[PDB]
């Protein structure tokens, strides 16, 4: 009876969430038409976490699609599993932010958020208990970053005691898909640190490495990256949707993975990822997944975990398994490389067990890691912002929408403060 | 009432998505590389 | 919905647009009468029962180029009163087209713009097609952009203007007309795209291997540049790029908005079967200096920002792989203050080929438009040639008689001086 | 549960192990697909020594295939029993060694050896207990000689308490497959003396004589030659894979056969080699097995046993055998010719019994001999080295990768030291 | 992946290449149009759907031989821009091929290897074909190897080169071009193979039994020599040898890299039935001077290193026995410091007979490449005739007019002079 409200923002958020809602609907066994066709009573035991009951057995998701370009909302309704979402949740604009963080937040976003806030209030007050809010967006954009972080500010000042899981795709240091990546990202982090309770960091080049090195996929397309991100988000909330031996909901991971309130950026990789030619050769055991769990290449963040010590790590094992084999492997990794973990918080990595695995999987695990190794990623965005701000390049679009010079200095201020605190605990 | 949606590109062997790769079905298929990343199976001597 | 109004000024605007609208009908299946046997909404208007009318006006003081469209094979596609004509042309004079003979025609033009603006729900931009070498495209072109800015504030306009070549000049007063034309291109247009004739001439003789190309062959492939740029509003893909997206990614400074253009795969018919069309090599062909649509060397300057309009069956990993190899090569130079310099946009429909055209059917396509500091030498050769003819006061008495006086040559000159110091100061390392 | 991790290096090393995993799986009963089809419980009792259990009854060998030319991995994959190996274990490069020891050890070795040790440490840490590593290579080439000795020196630093069983194909006196055979051998033997715990010397010219005199084979291919060495490699570990009356594992033979750490090169022979015509005539008894064991032509090394005295020799008898003819025949070979044995060791020869014979054969035995007669094999290659080194022939290629002339002198200095030590105890 | 780029300079290079690419299509089933009805990666790149384009360039100053490829039966096979032409020929002038009319083509050439370099994954070597007798083969050949050295360092450029014969020569100015081109050939080419026309004339007369051979019949068996040594990269064998295998095993000193060549069963159609071709017999016939590609007696010198490439049903024991028989024989003499004088290479695929050719279908063939001390007798021959013409200063005003000065001939003479002492020093016992 724990509910989380799902909100998708921007082209990145709408595309990831559409593939995300396909997976959890496939996991819960509901057809794209909207009825139920699964063969287990455990699937229907907890559907209220993601679905609202409707007349005739229809299960409408708790999804609110919010964006600027109407082509994006036309894309999700055209594809499969696009008829499950209610059109009353299809709030959208016409102008398009054009990757302008100032346009999506201050000028244009005022005329849309008042419509979005009414919709998310409708979904919140319908359910009895709000576990939290799960939003998906990116940081380099302007539709999902400027307007998405505006939603985080307004929904936290009205719901202050509820969780906030943000799955954000940060800009890649290696490759730039837009020109205004550090302008949008540093302004988005400036809003997310005081408002978002738990922030998840994704990036495209880490998804591309997994699909080539581990998964060995010839043509990893645009939708293949979202499927692994979808596998992440179905793994975080495995305690809410399914019973488990040791329970770990969103607040369970909130108190465990967050030592200090500013340090909440995490990084997650999915464990049983193998190539199609190597499925029959590998033996799936608890030590086998654990070795793949702590490898640097299996992580969906380009931050190198060998560089920075782990403050706190969490694992969400799924399936029928021996509980100390999960436990002793956490003790096994604590002793083999103790320097890679932090000292003043002893016994960093700690786990949970759920007895319901995903479909077709005998065993799986979702690993959440709060490490100080993420500071090298943020300073890469920070050094790009400082290089561009000294010449004030690509800036007159931002100040044309009502953004003064002070907001960029404050955005660089706490960005350097955030990487200072991560570096301070690394010593 | 909408937009023209052309076919999203599929490389080879009809790999529609990560359904088999994740959910452990249709194993034994071809891969991108087995040794050095440049080479591929069924290509060689 | 995504709406764009394409105005066509001067003879070069009509001839490019006549080839541009040839390609638009074949892409969306529109029969030339206007009867299709929702992608058409970007350039065509739904009209009653099975009729589509373009969202364009063909305005030119010269009647003979407009009347070719009226008697041509597209007599029924276009609205009859969109094709605004005039009595006599501007005679390659900026003074006539902007002051005397263009005043009574531009008032009829804004009436046509308002009716086309009310029909469309959400207008996203203006694609102006003209040449700065002629009187009509410069004089009336500057006049049209003045009234459009005050009538429609903060709304994007894209300028595809053909500039004179350093070696080939079809008229004598082209340096005079270009300097007066570029006075308006700074403060009014938000995006200006440089074009040049002899560079596209050089592409056709080498890539298309045609020995004596005509203006029709130049106009058919510049249409492919426009259609690749606007393909995101019509056809969706992995990474859509809006028209309003272009201004934020390609205009770092308000007076720096001139951009080069390049269409990467330009392959003739028999050439294509032997050629391996790959994402990596097409991206490498995009940055090759002879593939530039403007006669300029990108090696002289440094790239400020770039946008890559990918089309066809392109996986987003390969463009990611191609961009990484582009950054590693030392032959190109990026400016020091812009580490994130690439915009990538993938569309999922390959570009159609017109029957009888030189271009062959290709599965992939990359349109390369970049803001560069190498564009400064293109304005310098026009600046130096302007001051040579102005030194002894040649071809001034034509401009003096019809409205303009001797002062306006000075402010047009010194505004280009402010432009020349803008490119050199910004491109200089700090 | 005494595991052996197998590594194959180079063109010759990949081909010798291709027939090795074909023979040892045929003894244990694994089909080329991977399932088990044996008719005895004892075959599956000890399969952990060479195979890893996988999901669905699949067995994967503890084999790492390494080289620099992708032609040979095409050869082992297209050949029979080539699908059993792990696809992740196919670690190699694309440049090709080109029969240069310096290239195989210095230039491309830096990028290759980093990835290979990750595969090897994965195989070693998977099993509970290690017995040693069984590597196979040649000393005339560069793809397995320089690269293999780089691996052997690196793996002994990581695991100094585990033995190193190496198989080397040394250059021929009569012929030469490569022009730089003395250069490749003298540098490789300089590395094998301090890293490899014991070496078993093989060569084609002794195998060619065996394939024509005893076997009477019309067309001995390299597939024919590979089976003779591979039949030994099954017989060395027969006490590990099978229970036996007198067990002798890979450390049992190490302390018995090796008097001094520098003297660890052996001459090897497989005993019950018969032609197809003479199968019915020869009666498989131990006394006639002993005379074929101690025949000079049956040795698979070109060094003639009659020239030098045996320091210590060992026999690995297999089959249902009683232990007087195991002992009296080894006693009789002492008293029949005592001049051919070292005086200061009483009962130089040695034997052990495993009661499980190979497939289809009643009695079998594998002979290991550590004799001082192998000095002329090292004397000849040292003689061939000093002739080329004085004129500096074929050295501008070797010094190109970064080998100075001092290392060639040090390699030759160890050859004269090693050949004198064998002559020291011969007198 | 393994692949080699073939480069053919000059009329001798193209005509061998016409015979070469005739042969390479037969092992891979490629029709002349280019459609196979995956071992072709060494020579063919899979382009599009079912079309293979050769990994070659046909560059020549004279257009009269490259258009024969264009108008011939292999029009569709080769890419059209791949074949490089020129306005005028070198007219057997090394100065024209290197300085005056050679620089304008080599810039276009290096852009074409570069695109074949990016298309291919891991390059094994370059196979360059030229003849030192002509100005195109010498001049453009000397330029092209120099540019590949500074662009692709330490890549094994394995060369096949045609040299003037003593008895029969086709041009007066051959000794001048041979000495000049050799000076560049020492410092650039890693592995070079010696070819001479009159020895193949004796081969066609004695073994193949043709009274009047033509240049087409010469290159047909030359292409068999090229295909046999590269067959190891294409098809798997017992003892494979790569391009990098040859240079580290047949080059004892960095300037002593002039290896001889020989072929085995050069046997006509009716001669094949009665001949008992065995591994021992074909090895003995390989080392005979009758089967040598170059008119030089190997009995005068010592074999420093020899490599045998076997194709077909070769058991490894019989080639192991044939090594012992040659070394035991007193007539074949080796140098005293190289006991390991031989290298064996066994491939499993027999050579493919060209239909309509003079060679017969044979199960077994051996390509004998040997590094001897008898090559210096060829270079003592070229040194003597070069000094005869240079004494009276004949045919020098053609060269010094076209860019060169007098000094290049003396330095090329001294550099080639040090070669025959180097071949004498390496042959003398110590
Ligand atoms: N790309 C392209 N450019 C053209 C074409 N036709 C003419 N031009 C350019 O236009 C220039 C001629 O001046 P215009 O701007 O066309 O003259 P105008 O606008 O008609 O003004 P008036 O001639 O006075 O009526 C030439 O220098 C060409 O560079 C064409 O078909 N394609
Ligand atoms: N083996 C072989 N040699 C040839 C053939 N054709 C010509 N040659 C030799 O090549 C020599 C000249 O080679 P090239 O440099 O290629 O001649 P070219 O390219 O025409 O040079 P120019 O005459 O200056 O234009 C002649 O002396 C011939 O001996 C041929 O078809 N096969
Ligand atoms: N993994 C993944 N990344 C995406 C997806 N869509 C967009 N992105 C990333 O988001 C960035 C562009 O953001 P954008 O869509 O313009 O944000 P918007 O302004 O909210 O629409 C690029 O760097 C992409 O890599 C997606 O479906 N999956
Ligand atoms: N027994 C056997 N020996 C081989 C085989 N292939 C090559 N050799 C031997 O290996 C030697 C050449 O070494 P090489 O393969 O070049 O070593 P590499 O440089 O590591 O590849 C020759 O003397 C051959 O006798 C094989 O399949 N079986
Ligand atoms: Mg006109
Ligand atoms: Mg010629």
């Amino acid at each position: 009876m724990r509910e989380i409200v799902h909100i998708q923002g921007g082209q990145c958020g709408n595309q990831i969430g559409a593939k995300f809602w396909e997976v959890v609907s496939d996991e819960h066994g509901i057809d794209p038409t909207g009825t139920y066709h699964g063969d287990s009573d455990l699937q229907l035991e907890r559907i209220n976490v993601y679905f609202n009951e409707a007349t005739g057995g229809r299960y409408v998701p708790r999804a609110i699609l919010m964006d600027l370009e109407p082509g994006t909302m036309d894309s999700v309704r055209s594809g499969p599993y696009g008829q499950i979402f209610r059109p009353d949740n299809f709030v959208f604009g016409q102008t398009g932010a054009g990757n302008n963080w100032a346009k999506g937040h201050y000028t244009e976003g005022a005329e849309l958020i008042d419509s979005v806030l009414d919709v998310v209030r409708k979904e919140a007050e319908s359910c009895d208990c709000l576990q939290g809010f799960q939003v998906c967006h990116s940081l380099g954009g302007g539709t999902g970053s400027g307007m998405g972080t505006l939603l985080i500010s307004k929904i936290r000042e009205e719901y202050p005691d509820r969780m906030m899981l943000t799955f954000s795709v940060v800009p890649s240091p290696k490759v730039s898909d837009t020109v205004v990546e550090p302008y949008n990202a540093t302004l988005s982090v400036h809003q997310l640190v005081e408002n978002a309770d738990e922030c998840m960091v994704l990036d495209n080049e880490a998804l591309y490495d997994i699909c080539f090195r581990t998964l060995k996929l010839t043509t990893p397309t645009f939708g293949d990256l979202n499927h692994l991100i979808s596998a992440v988000m179905s793994g975080i909330t495995c305690c809410l949707r399914f019973p488990g031996q040791l329970n770990a909901d969103l607040r369970k991971l909130a108190v465990n993975l967050i030592p200090f309130p500013r340090l909440h950026f995490f990084m997650v990789g999915f464990t049983p990822l193998t190539s199609r030619g190597s499925q029959q050769y590998r033996a799936l055991t608890v030590p086998e997944l654990t070795q793949q769990m702590w490898d640097a290449k299996n992580m969906m963040c380009a931050a190198d975990p060998r560089h920075g010590r782990y403050l706190t790590a969490s694992a969400l094992f799924r399936g029928r398994m021996s509980t100390k084999e999960v436990d002793e492997q956490m003790l096994n990794v604590q002793n083999k490389n103790s320097s890679y973990f932090v000292e003043w918080i002893p016994n960093n990595v700690k786990s949970s067990v759920c007895d319901i695995p995903p479909k077709g999987l005998k065993m799986s695990a979702t690993f959440i890691g709060n490490s100080t190794a993420i500071q090298e990623m943020f300073k890469r965005v920070s050094e790009q912002f400082t290089a561009m701000f000294r010449r004030k390049a690509f800036l007159h679009w931002y100040t044309g929408e009502g953004m003064d010079e002070m907001e960029f200095t404050e955005a660089e201020s706490n960005m350097n403060d955030l990487v200072s605190e991560y570096q301070q605990y690394q010593d | 009432s909408g937009r023209l949606r052309p076919g999203s590109p599929r490389g080879a062997d009809g790999r529609n998505g990560l359904y088999g790769v994740l959910q452990m079905t249709e194993a034994g298929g071809t891969d991108s590389w087995v040794g050095h990343p440049q080479i591929d199976p069924t290509k060689g001597k | 919905m995504r709406e764009v109004i394409s105005i066509h000024i001067g003879q070069a605007g009509i001839q490019v647009g006549n080839a541009c609208w040839e390609l638009y009908c074949l892409e969306h299946g529109i029969q030339p009468d206007g009867q299709m046997p929702d992608a058409f909404n970007t350039f065509f208007s739904e009209t009653g029962a099975g009729k589509h009318v373009p969202r364009c006006i063909f305005l030119d003081l010269e009647p003979t180029v407009v009347d070719e469209v009226r008697t041509g094979t597209y007599r029924q596609l276009f609205h009859p009163e969109q094709l605004i004509s005039g009595k006599e042309d501007a005679a390659n004079n900026f003074a006539r087209g902007h002051y005397t003979i263009g005043k009574e025609i531009v008032d009829l033009a804004l009436d046509r713009i308002r009716k086309l603006a009310d029909n469309c729900t959400g207008l996203q931009g203006f694609l102006v097609f003209n040449a700065v070498g002629g009187g009509t495209g410069s004089g009336l072109g500057s006049l049209l952009l003045e009234r459009l800015s005050v009538d429609y504030g903060k709304k994007s306009k894209l300028g595809f203007t053909v500039y004179p070549s350093p070696q080939v000049s079809t008229a004598v007063v082209e340096p005079y007309n270009s300097v007066l034309s570029t006075h308006s291109l700074l403060e009014h247009t938000d995006v200006a795209v440089m074009l040049d004739n002899e560079a596209i001439y050089d592409i056709c003789r080498r890539s298309l291997d045609i020995e004596r190309p005509t203006y029709t062959n130049l106009n058919r492939l510049i249409a492919q540049v426009i259609s690749s740029l606007t393909a995101s509003l019509r056809f969706d893909g992995a990474l859509n790029v809006d028209i309003t997206e272009f201004q934020t990614n390609l205009v770092p400074y308000p007076r720096i908005h001139f951009m080069l253009s390049s269409y990467a795969p330009i392959i003739s018919a028999e050439k294509a079967y032997h050629e391996q069309l790959s994402v990596a090599e097409i991206t490498n062909a995009a940055f090759e200096p002879a593939s530039m649509m403007v006669k300029c060397d990108p090696r002289h300057g440094k790239y400020m920002a770039c946008c890559l309009m990918y089309r066809g069956d392109v996986v987003p990993k390969d463009v990611n792989a191609s961009v990484a190899t582009i950054k590693t090569k030392r032959t190109i130079q990026f400016v020091d203050w812009c580490p994130t310099g690439f915009k990538c946009g993938i569309n999922y429909q390959p570009p159609t080929v017109v029957p009888g055209g030189d271009l062959a059917k290709v599965q992939r396509a990359v349109c390369m438009i970049s803001n560069s500091t190498a564009i400064g030498e293109i304005f310098s050769r026009l600046d130096h040639k302007f001051d040579l003819m102005y030194a002894k006061r040649a071809f001034v008495h034509w401009y003096v008689g019809e409205g303009m006086e001797e002062g306006e040559f000075s402010e047009a000159r010194e505004d280009l001086a402010a432009l020349e110091k803008d490119f050199e100061e910004v491109g200089a390392e700090s």
